[PDB]
């Protein structure tokens, strides 16, 4: 298979605007949302049909209870942070935990926190320690590292549980996650040459411009990989033309183990 | 506190062809914090029936969202995306360049 | 199905070592707990393992093998106060605890100077019962229940006279029958040949 | 710093009667639990409360309901008690749930016995038997025996009291009661205890020995229609004085 990943995020907001949830948690497999929970609905719900169709109601009931607890814990943790930063107003707290199963069968696992959108604490599951970016984080690092058993627990979760669940979800969603829709690629002039691709899945794609068989990495404008709305993606890359010399330009696209070259006449 | 301003990209689902139904997309990404206002405009006027994905989370802690509406492009009709964020003193308009 | 298995009961000798095994088959794994529960008391936490290996905590060590789905609780230098039930529990993929049924650990005291005897206690003026005490025998002796439905025999009990650093086993037998006598109260038990029977 | 405090320690119930068990923790824990413990099986979760303001069923919720009244308290309700709910109930708490290594902290347990009728509830008869003179001369020690007999259900606490103070050294009480008629499901119970002292201690004529059995039985609200005395919660004791002879 291609590389796949499972990730769960949490967002906490300390003084949210009216209606906006103080707490949101969403899971993803690759780029696909699979689950959602927030402090308004108080329910964990599927966000992909292949998730809903394979997990019975008692599953959603169980994790609804767990997320209600995680929500309270996140509030307490954010209250502690903003008090120790001595910050007024509304601030954000974020968590991301997840794992990857790479093509060669190796795995990775990660867990980190952010305050106001900046790295706050980063777990190292090999040295079993927390990296702290400032002295507020340093205080939390010491409290968490004093609980050695919970660091061992997270290492096991990242390396064993997370990968087991990812494989389970990959099979649930295999029709979606393991498919391939090759790109449709074209060039036009706008003076710069624009190489454009659309209709492809998975979103991972590499487009670049070659001049006379040499890759001019610093002379290329790489567009973002963007969702088209229908489950497929689009992207582009442009290079500028030298009107003082003749050169052979070619757009190169790699997607899901297939390479394409479009030579510009 | 570092706040990140939204990147705003306006594009059709398929390569646009006048008289052929399509979807106009506004992809807003890289912003922080998460509160944001997004409208699609037709000729300067807000389109009513406009859908959007749920708030989404990036690994670098910023957020992103896709706003879209079904439409049929013509030669004369101009489209744009209007976005307000705490990082923007006034709303920013990004026209659809075809 | 998910299940967890541990032996129902184990008996070891004071001062020795005992290993209590626990095997589990679960929907995922987030750690294995051992708890101690003295008779008629609350379970109390002893240990947690989640990666492979052995952790020591005083006289107790806990071992885990995830690939074998196996743990043991190791108790060294056994003392009488270690007599208790030991509960194994696994937290599964959904963070739910699956509890083993418990291992009752029985500790045999080391009886320094056995002096087996059956004594007739004095009658109470408020009771029709005659009461016999089998005491001071070594811990290898087993006390059998009564075969006469009107004779009651309790199991051996270890008492600790702490000032004298002295422990002793005893069992009690009583009845209100006219033919009941301490000389025959424990006839259904295998008792030491040299058990002392004071004259009536 | 009380930990987990649950009540009552003991309760007899008639089929169909309601009962609320209380539980409170003062450890500022977020998660609370109600378990039942029965012979031959592991603890079974009845209901739990992952956080203040939420509860959900465990493995055996039928016949029960709970109230997470606040962060500290988690009550368990038996609205219509059934014989199958005869069990020992444990309340527990943990700092959080949905984490790996955090342990449970347990309350002391509540022993419930549900009966079709209270006609077979009896307090213990308590008798104390003085040491054998043969034991005293052979060992220089003296063993008193206490017998608590004919009680039902097995809701008793036996203690020894020497010169008006409870003692534990030199005491051994059977961990489990004996069934006086082992073949009956409603058999009454017997319990024996020993207190062993030095012969010198026994031979001081002013030393006083008391065996006390607290029995948990009926209360004022329980209906009683039998000819014998209502078997209410009560203390039954018997005594002995040291003998100089
Ligand atoms: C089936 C399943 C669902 C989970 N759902 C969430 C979730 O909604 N949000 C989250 O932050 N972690 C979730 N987790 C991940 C993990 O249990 C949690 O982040 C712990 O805090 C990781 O130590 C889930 C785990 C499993 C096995
Ligand atoms: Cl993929
Ligand atoms: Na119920």
């Amino acid at each position: 298979m291609r590389t796949h990943s499972l990730r769960y995020f949490r967002l906490g907001v300390s003084d949210p605007i009216h209606g906006v949830p103080e707490f949101i948690s969403v899971g993803y497999v690759d780029s696909h949302p699979i689950t959602t929970y927030d402090s308004v609905t108080r329910q964990k719900e599927p966000r992909a049909p292949w998730m809903a169709e394979n997990l019975a109601p008692d599953h959603w009931e169980r994790y609804t209870q767990l997320l209600r607890g995680w929500q309270q814990m996140f509030k307490v943790e954010l209250k502690r942070l903003q008090r120790h930063y001595n910050h007024s107003g509304s601030h954000t707290y974020q968590r991301m935990i997840g794992c990857e199963l790479l093509e060669d069968g190796s795995t990775t696992g990660f867990l980190q926190y952010a305050y106001d959108g900046q790295d706050f604490l980063i777990f190292n599951k090999d040295t079993l320690s927390w990296l702290a970016v400032d002295n507020v984080a340093h205080t939390i690092k010491q409290a968490w590292e004093a609980n050695q058993h919970e660091l061992l627990y997270q290492k096991n979760w990242l390396e064993e549980e997370c990968i087991a669940w990812l494989k389970r979800f990959l099979e649930y969603g295999k029709d979606t996650l393991q498919r391939t829709e090759p790109p449709l690629v074209r060039v036009n002039r706008k003076t710069a040459l624009f190489c454009k691709a659309h209709g492809f899945y998975p979103p991972e794609i590499y487009m670049t411009w070659m001049k006379n068989g040499e890759e001019i990495v610093q002379e290329i404008d790489y567009g973002d990989i963007l969702p088209s709305g229908d489950g497929t993606y689009q992207a582009w890359a442009s290079i500028e033309l030298d009107p003082q010399s003749s050169n052979l330009y070619s757009c190169h696209v790699e997607h899901s183990g297939v390479h394409m070259v479009l030579q510009v006449p | 506190m570092i706040q990140r301003t939204p990147k705003i990209q306006v594009y059709s689902r398929h390569p646009a062809e006048n008289g052929k139904s399509n979807f106009l997309n506004c992809y807003v990404s890289g912003f922080h914090p998460s509160d944001i206002e997004v409208d699609l405009l037709k000729n300067g006027e807000r389109i009513e029936k406009v859908e959007h994905s749920d708030l989404s989370f990036s690994k670098d802690w910023s957020f992103y969202l896709l706003y879209y509406t079904e439409f049929t492009p013509t030669e004369k009709d101009e489209y744009a995306c209007r976005v307000n964020h705490v990082t923007l003193s006034q709303p920013k308009i990004v026209k659809w360049d075809r | 199905g998910q299940n967890i298995d541990q032996p129902t009961e184990m008996t070891a000798t004071e001062g020795a070592i005992v290993q209590i095994n626990c095997t589990y088959q679960t929907s995922g794994f987030n750690g294995l707990f051992w708890y101690q529960q003295h008779a008629g008391e609350a379970p109390t936490f002893l240990s947690y393992n989640v990666l492979d290996g052995l952790e020591e905590k005083g006289r107790f060590s806990s071992f885990l093998s995830r690939s074998k789905g196996y743990s043991y609780l190791l108790l060294k230098e056994l003392q009488m106060k270690d007599s208790a039930s030991y509960l194994c529990a696994v937290k599964d993929s959904n963070y739910q605890l699956i509890w083993g049924a418990g291992t009752k650990l029985i500790i045999k005291p080391d009886i320094q100077n056995p002096d087996p005897a059956v004594y007739q206690l004095r009658d109470s003026k408020s009771s029709d019962k005659s009461v016999c005490l089998f005491t001071d025998f070594d811990s290898q002796t087993n006390v059998s229940q009564s075969k006469d439905s009107d004779v009651y025999i309790t199991d051996k009990c270890v008492l600790d006279m702490r000032s004298m650093d002295f422990k002793s086993n005893s069992a009690v037998a009583w009845s209100n029958k006219s033919d009941f006598a301490c000389a025959n109260a424990f006839n259904n038990s295998i008792i030491p040949e040299d058990t002392f029977f004071p004259s009536p | 710093n009380a930990g987990v405090t649950q009540t009552p320690k003991f309760q007899v119930l008639k089929t169909g009667q309601s009962m609320t068990l209380q539980c409170a923790q003062d450890m500022n824990h977020n998660s609370m639990y109600w378990y039942r413990q029965d012979p031959g099986m592991g603890l079974r979760l009845i209901y739990y409360s992952a956080s203040e303001g939420t509860t959900d069923k465990g493995e055996v919720p039928n016949g029960y309901n709970v109230s997470r009244l606040n962060k500290r308290e988690f009550s368990l309700r038996l609205e219509s008690a059934a014989p199958s709910q005869t069990s020992v109930y444990f309340c527990a708490s943990s700092v959080w749930t949905g984490e790996g290594s955090g342990e449970l902290f347990f309350g002391e347990g509540s022993r419930l016995t549900v009966l079709e009728d209270l006609k077979n509830v009896f307090p213990p008869e308590v008798a104390v038997f003085e040491p054998s003179e043969a034991e005293i001369s052979h060992t220089q020690k003296a063993t008193l025996v206490c017998l608590a007999t004919g009680f039902y259900p097995d809701h008793v606490e036996l203690s020894w009291w020497v010169n008006g103070k409870e003692v534990h050294s030199g005491v051994c009480t059977d961990p489990q009661p004996l069934k006086e008629q082992p073949a009956l499901n409603d058999s009454r119970y017997a319990l024996s205890s020993r207190l062993r002292v030095s012969a010198t201690f026994w031979q001081n004529p002013r030393n006083h020995f008391r065996c006390q059995v607290q029995f948990y039985g009926l209360s004022e609200n329980d209906e009683w229609t039998q000819d014998r005395a209502k078997p209410v919660t009560q203390i039954v004791s018997a005594e002995a004085w040291g003998r100089a002879d």
